[PDB]
This record gives C-alpha cells, sequence and structure tokens, in this order.
C-alpha cells in the first residue's frame, strides 16, 4: 504494498496520515491543504480558525510546523 | 502554490496512467 501503512489504503476508514491530520476524512479533497514542510493535508474548515478558501499564496505551513 | 490533496492525487493518478499503459 500500500501507499499508506497506517490505513492500508482502506478508503472507508478515516486516516489522520493520508488525508485530513486534523479529523481524518477523506471527503473534499480539493480543500485539503498540503503544509509544504511536513506535507500532511488539512481542511480548510478543520483548522482553527477555520479558512473560507484555498490560499492565493504560492506556499503554506499547517499550525504544527509554524 | 498552496498544494491540496486533490492536486496530489490526480499527480498520482496521471503517473499511475503512464505506467499502466507500459510507459508511453
Ligand atoms: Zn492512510
Ligand atoms: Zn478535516
Ligand atoms: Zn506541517
Ligand atoms: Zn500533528
Amino acid at each position: 504494498g500500500p501507499s499508506c501503512k497506517h490505513c492500508k489504503d482502506d478508503v472507508n476508514r478515516l486516516c489522520r496520515v493520508c488525508a485530513c491530520h486534523l479529523c481524518g476524512g477523506r471527503q473534499d479533497p480539493d480543500k485539503q491543504l498540503m503544509c509544504d514542510e511536513c506535507d500532511m493535508a488539512f481542511h480548510i474548515y478543520c483548522l482553527d480558525p477555520p479558512l473560507s478558501s484555498v490560499p492565493s499564496e504560492d506556499e503554506w505551513y499547517c499550525p504544527e510546523c509554524r | 502554490g498552496v498544494r491540496t490533496l486533490l492536486s496530489v492525487q490526480r499527480e498520482k493518478m496521471a503517473r499511475l496512467r503512464y505506467m499502466l499503459l507500459g510507459g508511453v
């Protein structure tokens, strides 16, 4: 083999490693930002505070790496 | 540009597509 040992690429399990590091959900992959430091995924609406949109910059860093 | 999970997933799909074919 899989690409994720933690969820064995079971798309019907939550995974905070290859999906949203905060809630684990794989829904709205278009709204899951990839930290340009640790390469985790984050729902814009899981961040505290939530981002109403996908940032307009060239890089983004999650609350754990900033 | 900020990368999304979707963008990353699409790139892996594209890479896979080329090997699915046979690399050309
Ligand atoms: Zn996983
Ligand atoms: Zn989430
Ligand atoms: Zn990070
Ligand atoms: Zn963490």
